[PDB]
RNA sequence: GAGU
């Protein structure tokens, strides 16, 4: 938690001296970290979108319905 | 002498009317609109400008510290358009802001004397608009649409008939501010006046002004009529006004000081009314058998002891008289509730209203508001005033202001923010007059009343959202650390800003994919205006009211734009010379008639304007430059529509196109298509593919050039001038000496796209039209865009086309066509898909890109470099693999089966799944470009590398080639200056040309001129080296990607796009048709010149319909034809000039009152003889909309054509040689290959993907997913009496696994059972039924 | 209105009669849009009373 | 948007 925090507050300071974004090395030298934690932390970083989700601008469909199950095999793989 | 390219070819106009003022740039309300929001003007408060003057100078809580705005800087954008296209970046520049922290003492009264630190704070970047008015976000083209909206101000609705069996008259006024909370005042059944603080719920419009300090006595005085009533020994006088007494029956005796005037009981009529007033009546003599049943003014109390005798507002009785005379008080006041003119309203609020003073007042407002908070009088207060009369949550601004100031007449147009307590009262003034039938209603549809947001408007309300959440954080951190540590850089922050911004740009609903597929689609849909989005109607939201046609959409949105279905009513286009005054209202421009004589002035005006004066119609007849030829003419005004004379006559339209958008304006027999159609054909013309081979319509409007060169898809000449150089990559030109600057150099950069990719995967290639060595001027254009010929939008193809009936084959409205139409490869399109493969890393493994292939065929390894790359420009098939791609596999435990099969074989199996982006099933075609995509950390791949010196390769060359060529004009003007005075030529010419540092001679106005184009030189060196840099720096840089990512691949594929049977086609009049049949050209039937046909229509398809243009057309299609192939026979019987010029000219004088005159005879014989071979292949003619050619001047073409004049011919049959049993009509269509191709819409599936949840096939074949049964479908089956095949939708095609997988076994073994099971769905079900707690089980037999 | 179109589709109509058509026209579309879904709503009904 |  306590890593998440000082990243965004630092993010502010990088993209407003550099004028865009800071690059994963970039961000790292300023951390004092090692880039591979860095860019494993920010794959980490994302929280979950709802299956509910109206992924239709129209409401059209709700995540579900473009879900796809790796788990059922074919009945012609079952053959 | 016109301009040389219209030299290369010109069209023939028809109409009568010439058009005075010229065509605007259609999208200048994308430009201009976003050029507000940009707008660096000091005083205008618009945009940027506003936004900071609202927020700043923003301070302290303490009042010691201040942020002050000064001034800002938009950086020059950081990474151009085309890279953010691949890049999938959204194109925006930065934003930085001077501020000043500003820090005042405590200690010092208000000495601004304490720190001043000045500095340009970083506010985050900001999304550009492209040069066409489009926006760039996350990788793609969107367009932000005009949107309609109800204005701020107030409206005065009518329920009309609504509720009650009575249909009670119950009027209402609705308050819309800009920023706030809104008010409604309506009327009770009852007749009694209700507000709705936030449409909330009803109670007293009085005590309202309960709440703004107004006692009961104050407020019966600003409404209703006051009366004076004297009490005098013991007979009762009132002050009487003349006008009061008018129209009312009689009762008591009235004496006017002497004389009677009026008979008791006897009506009085308006002449007794006149008598009475000159008589000097200061006191007429009235019984009191009147006021029993009036009622009281004031609260009167007895002076004497101070006792409460009678209170305000109440019913008036005997005894109390007495009492209150002789509290001394001899002088009382009556009020004035006669019914009628003057009903009874606001008294009768207030008996309902059992609240007191301003304090149960503002404890009810706080009441129905908040239910359930003690009344503590800080929080009233607070709620009251806020609500209503706050700078930052109240703001009506300058439109809404303006528009209230022209619903009540008031005086000032300039507004501040909050509504003044006088505002307020006045609403109910003129409610009150309505509700007496003083007073008229508000039209909610009146164009005046709907304003229209263009972008920069739109923009800067979001951008004001950003800055309020901002200014929540910032006023925070203004209190937060010390006044002398902190800085205001590190305190302002861009989040919420950009968020702001990319949300409105990205996911408002108003910021939607453009069409792309033809110049016409886009240029309309930019121009398209939505009222729905933020502030404006949902699809439910709209009834009948919004979707209906008003009369004042005339010359102001086209009547016939508009999505069919849901949309339909929602969404217009602007129709064409309309445009936006500066508060967003949409002007149309119109003709000044100066008392009977037409002047050459024009006037915009507004809607409401419109209504008031008398306009004469476009086609309404004229005499030269002067009156008109009609005594009564036709006009409209107020609305309505007939017949007007001279006098009153203020103004005419200004063209017949004026009523009408882009796309309808195109077609040309629009006068004798129904609007059913007349709208299809609109939307049709945006669906159209441009094939390569673009066609000039032949049957036109002249309208064709201005579309095609405002969309901007082709290019032209900034300046022109005499074209130096021309590629099919770049085309240069040397400007002529009057337009071109000296100090700088006069050539001309004309980089040309090729081959590239719409968002709808249509194609747009430039191609070059004229000559190297040609002269053209300002405005010429000099390559085509895709659907596009010399100039003119060449949406598609014309061909000939024989209305009749074939063996079925043309059924309902199916369509036949010759193989010819393959054979020349006309309605050929091409198109070019974008597919991606990532490269990501997993904690699984990170996923690589190389060649390495488990266990396929070395065939298709083949086609792979060291890399897994394609070979660029290989050409390929579904199924083959494009890109390879790696994956850890995961666990499986194999069956013993399989191991024992794996140790038999012993083949290298290794845990990794194959993840090679392969090619789409049903289509295929070369590769163009591939894309590489390397991330910074990990080094490229050899391909990665190999590609990026390839981007080197091409990038150097530019670079160099554009330095050189520009000294080759330098040194020429140098040249051209040195050669004047001492004519030097030789010397020069041998003596080297990097050597001309060394020349001089002498000074004056001259060597001013020689030193300018001398320190150009040196300026070369530096800047050039500093492109180079720029250049070398982007491409090697490390891309920022979305984390977990390792690298990217897109990679553009092309693909051939043959016309086939089952694609969509149409024409300009809405008739559309799928294609049925290809037959042989020998099954085509003939012409007596034996040319076979191309296309058959079904001549049935038309008349009920009621497209009669597209009838029209073929004639005038043929007609052109015939002079253009009389024109070929000419030519290769060379002849000579000068009968073919005599021929020719006669042609374009054809018409009958026809415009164009062009006598000819003084251009040039080139000019001559290549216009000759343009319009070989037919004359391009131009019928405009309304005032086109009609039926007489087309017959008379067709003679002259060698026409029979019906334009209907005897038709041989191919197939038999018999010749057809009457004459049928053929000629040329010009029409269209549409955006639907049943290539796509075929979907084949029997098994694939599940659903996660219900286990039900998705859908389409996006994903190979199955179709839906649907309700509807169910009921069929159970029409009839098919069991098991219902059973089969219901389970074994459905979510019965066990069902699907044992009976495709049977199937294949030969068994063809159901085997029946249980739909997984339905034990969704049930499980679901006891989540919620309810008991829901199967019952044992 | 009182006034109706003189002219006929193979004369042209002119701007004013073109107008006026288009009230009618596009009236009629909506109704198709809105009215269809009501009478689906009425047949669902019926359908799922026997 | 396409069409019924
Ligand atoms: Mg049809």
């Amino acid at each position: 938690i306590e890593t998440i925090n000082k990243l965004n507050r630092i993010s502010r300071q990088m993209l407003q001296e550099m004028g865009r974004e800071p690059t994963p090395e970039e961000l790292a030298e300023r951390m004092l970290m090692p880039e591979d934690k860095i860019r494993k932390v920010l794959k980490i970083a994302k929280e979950p979108i709802s299956m509910e989700t109206p992924i239709g601008d129209d409401e059209d469909s709700h995540l579900g319905d473009f879900i796809e199950d790796t788990t059922l095999e074919l009945p012609l793989d079952s053959a | 002498v016109y301009s040389y390219t219209e030299k290369k070819r010109i069209r023939k106009d028809f109409g009568k009317r010439p058009q005075v003022l010229d065509v605007p740039y259609l999208l200048s309300i994308q430009l201009d609109s976003f050029q507000k929001f940009i707008e660096q003007d000091p005083e205008g408060q618009y945009g940027l400008e506003a936004a900071f003057r609202s927020v700043f100078p923003i301070q302290s809580y303490s009042g010691n510290s201040e942020l002050q705005y000064v001034s800002y800087r938009l950086g020059e954008p950081v990474f151009d358009v085309q890279e953010c296209q691949i890049r999938g970046v959204t194109y925006s520049a930065p934003l930085r802001v001077k501020l000043r922290l500003v820090i005042y003492e405590r200690e010092a009264p208000e000495g601004t004397v304490k720190d001043i630190k000045e500095q340009e704070v970083y506010m985050g970047e900001i999304p550009l608009m492209t040069d066409n008015g489009t926006f760039v976000i996350n990788g793609t083209e969107r367009v932000i649409v005009s949107q309609l909206h109800r204005s701020p101000g107030v409206f005065f609705d009518s329920d009309k008939g609504k509720t009650h069996s009575s249909g009670k008259v119950l009027y209402n006024a609705r308050i819309i501010p800009y920023r706030g909370s809104w008010l409604d005042f309506e009327f009770d059944p009852k007749d009694n006046l209700f507000v709705r603080i936030d449409r909330r719920r009803k109670l007293p419009a009085t005590i309202i002004l309960r709440a703004l300090n107004y006692t009961t006595e104050q407020i019966l005085d600003l409404f209703f009529e006051k009366v004076i009533f004297e009490i005098r020994d013991n007979k009762l006088q009132m002050e009487l006004v003349p006008e009061r007494l008018r129209g009312e029956t009689a009762s008591f005796d009235i004496e006017a000081n002497g004389k009677v005037y009026v008979e008791k009981g006897r009506r009085i009529t308006a002449r007794h009314i006149r008598q009475l007033e000159k008589d000097d009546v200061k006191l007429i003599e009235v019984p009191v058998e009147y006021i029993a049943g009036k009622v009281v003014a004031k609260d009167y109390i007895d002076e004497s002891t101070g006792e409460l005798i009678c209170a305000a507002n109440m019913e008036l009785s005997l005894d109390l008289l007495a009492k209150l005379s002789q509290s001394g008080h001899k002088r009382i006041e009556t009020l004035f509730t006669n019914d009628l003119d003057h009903g009874p309203y606001i008294s009768e609020t207030l008996r309902v209203d059992p609240t007191n003073d301003r304090l149960s007042a503002l404890v009810e407002i706080y009441r129905m508001m908040r239910p359930g908070e003690p009344p503590t009088r800080e929080a009233a207060e607070s709620l009251f005033e806020n609500l209503f009369f706050s700078e930052d949550r109240y703001d009506l601004s300058a439109v809404g202001r303006m528009k209230f100031n022209r619903s009540l007449l008031r005086e000032e147009i300039e507004g501040s923010g909050i509504l003044s307590k006088d505002d307020i009262i006045d609403v109910m003034k003129k409610l009150i007059d309505i509700r007496n039938g003083k007073g008229e209603v508000d039209d909610i549809d009146h164009l005046g009343n709907r304003r229209i947001r263009s972008v920069g408007e739109m923009a800067e309300n979001q951008f004001r959202v950003g800055l309020v959440r901002v200014e929540r954080a910032v006023k925070e951190r203004l209190s937060l650390g010390d006044l002398d540590t902190l800085m205001p850089q590190d305190m302002i922050n861009a989040k919420p800003i950009s968020a702001a911004v990319k949300e409105f740009f990205g996911s408002s609903q108003l910021s939607q994919f453009m069409d792309q597929n033809n110049p016409l689609s886009e240029i309309t849909h930019k121009r398209r205006i939505s009222a729905l989005g933020p502030g404006g109607l949902t699809r439910e939201r709209a009834g009948f009211e919004v979707r209906d046609v008003h009369p004042t959409h005339y010359g102001r949105v086209c009547p016939i734009e508009t999505p069919e279905g849901p949309n339909i009513g929602l969404i217009n286009s602007l129709s064409v010379y309309a445009q936006t005054n500066e508060y967003g209202f949409l002007e149309t421009p119109y003709r000044k008639v100066t008392d009977g004589v037409v002047t050459d002035e024009i006037h915009y005006l507004s809607a409401i304007e419109e209504g008031n004066y008398v306009i004469a119609q476009a086609n309404s007849n004229l005499d030269e430059e002067g009156h008109f030829v009609e005594d009564l003419v036709t006009c409209r005004s107020k609305g309505e529509s007939s017949l007007f004379s001279r006098d009153q006559v203020d103004y005419m339209d200004v063209s017949t196109q004026q009523v009408v958008s882009v796309g309808a304006s195109l077609i040309p027999f629009l006068e004798h298509d129904d609007a059913n159609r007349a709208l299809m054909g609109a939307n049709m013309q945006r669906q159209a593919v441009p094939t390569l081979r673009a066609d000039k319509p032949l049957v036109g409007t002249g309208m064709e050039r201005a579309v095609a060169v405002d969309s901007g898809v082709t290019a032209v000449a900034k300046r022109g001038g005499v074209v130096q150089y021309v590629d099919a990559s770049r085309i240069v030109i040397k400007v002529n000496e009057d337009e071109m600057y000296p100090g700088e150099a006069g050539i001309d950069i004309y980089n040309l796209t090729k081959y590239t990719r719409s968002n709808q995967n249509t194609c747009i290639n430039q191609m070059p039209c004229v000559s190297l060595g040609e002269p053209v001027e300002r405005g010429d254009v000099l390559a085509d865009g895709p659907s596009t010929d010399l100039g003119e939008l060449a949406l598609g193809q014309n061909m000939r086309v024989a209305f009749m009936p074939w063996n079925g084959y043309n059924f309902e409205d199916s369509i036949l066509v010759s193989e010819r139409v393959v054979q020349e490869d006309r309605f050929t399109t091409i198109h070019i898909q974008e597919l991606a493969c990532v490269s990501r890393d997993t904690k699984l493994g990170p996923e690589e890109i190389t060649a390495d292939i488990p266990n396929v065929g070395e065939a298709a390894l083949s086609k792979l470099d060291e890399s897994g790359i394609v070979y660029i420009g290989a050409e390929v098939t579904g199924g083959d693999i494009l890109v390879g791609k790696v994956t850890p596999k995961g666990e499986t435990q194999l069956t013993p089966e399989e191991k024992l099969l794996r140790a038999i074989f012993g083949e290298k199996a290794s845990d990794v799944k194959d993840s090679s982006l392969r090619v789409p099933n049903g289509v295929s075609g070369t590769v163009i470009d591939v894309q590489v995509f390397t991330r910074d950390g990990v080094e490229k791949d050899k391909r990665a590398l190999e590609i990026e010196e390839m981007q080197l390769k091409q990038a150097k060359k530019d670079l160099s080639e554009e330095l050189q060529i520009l000294e080759a004009g330098l040194f020429s003007r140098i040249r051209a200056v040195l050669v004047a005075g001492g004519v030097e030529a030789e010397k020069l010419d041998k003596l080297p040309r990097d050597r001309w540092l060394e020349l001089g001679l002498t000074d004056e106005e001259k060597q001013n001129q020689l030193e300018q184009l001398a320190e150009q030189y040196d300026e070369l060196k530096h800047e050039f080296e500093k492109k180079l840099e720029a250049k070398r720096r982007k491409i090697t840089q490390g891309d920022d990607l979305a984390p977990g990512v390792l690298k990217i691949v897109k990679v553009y594929l092309a693909v051939k796009r043959r016309i086939q049977p089952g694609d969509k086609m149409a024409g300009r009049h809405g008739n559309k048709g799928v294609i049925s049949k290809i037959n042989p050209i020998e099954d085509m039937p003939y012409d007596e010149n034996g040319t076979p046909v191309d296309i058959v229509l079904n001549p049935l398809g038309v008349p009920s319909r009621m497209n009669i243009g597209q009838i029209l057309e073929t004639h005038l299609g043929m007609a052109a034809k015939g002079i253009g192939d009389k024109i070929n026979a000419m030519l290769k019987q060379q002849q000579e000039v000068a009968k073919l010029r005599e021929f020719i000219q006669r042609a374009y004088d054809l018409g009958a009152d026809v415009r164009q005159k062009v006598d000819l005879s003084t251009f040039s014989d080139e000019e001559v003889m290549r216009l000759a071979e343009n319009l070989r292949k037919g004359m391009p003619i131009a019928t405009p909309v309304f005032d086109g050619a009609k039926e007489a001047e087309i017959k008379e073409l067709l003679k002259l054509g060698d026409l029979p004049t019906s334009g209907q011919i005897r038709l041989y049959d191919g197939r038999t040689g018999e010749q057809f049993e009457r004459p049928v009509t053929v000629g040329y269509m010009y029409m269209l290959k549409l955006n639907h191709l049943v290539d796509d819409k075929m979907h084949a599936r029997s098994t694939g993907s599940y659903s996660l949840v219900t286990q039900q096939p998705l859908g389409g074949k996006a994903q190979f997913g199955g179709q839906r049964f649907g309700e509807m479908e169910v009921w069929a089956l159970e029409a009839y009496g098919a069991a098991y095949t219902l059973q089969e939708m219901l389970t074994v095609k459905s979510d019965d696994v066990n069902g699907r997988t044992k009976m495709y076994k049977n199937i294949v073994d030969g068994n063809h059972q159901m085997e029946p099971g249980m739909p997984e769905s339905f034990n969704v079900l049930l499980k679901e039924i006891r989540s919620l707690g309810i008991n829901i089980e199967l019952e044992d037999e | 209105i009182e006034t109706p179109i003189t002219a006929n589709f193979r004369e042209g109509l002119n701007v004013l009669q073109y107008f006026i058509s288009t009230h009618g026209a596009r009236k009629g579309l909506a109704d198709t849009a809105l009215k269809t879904a009501n009478s689906g709503y009425l047949t669902r009904r019926l359908v799922d009373v026997a």
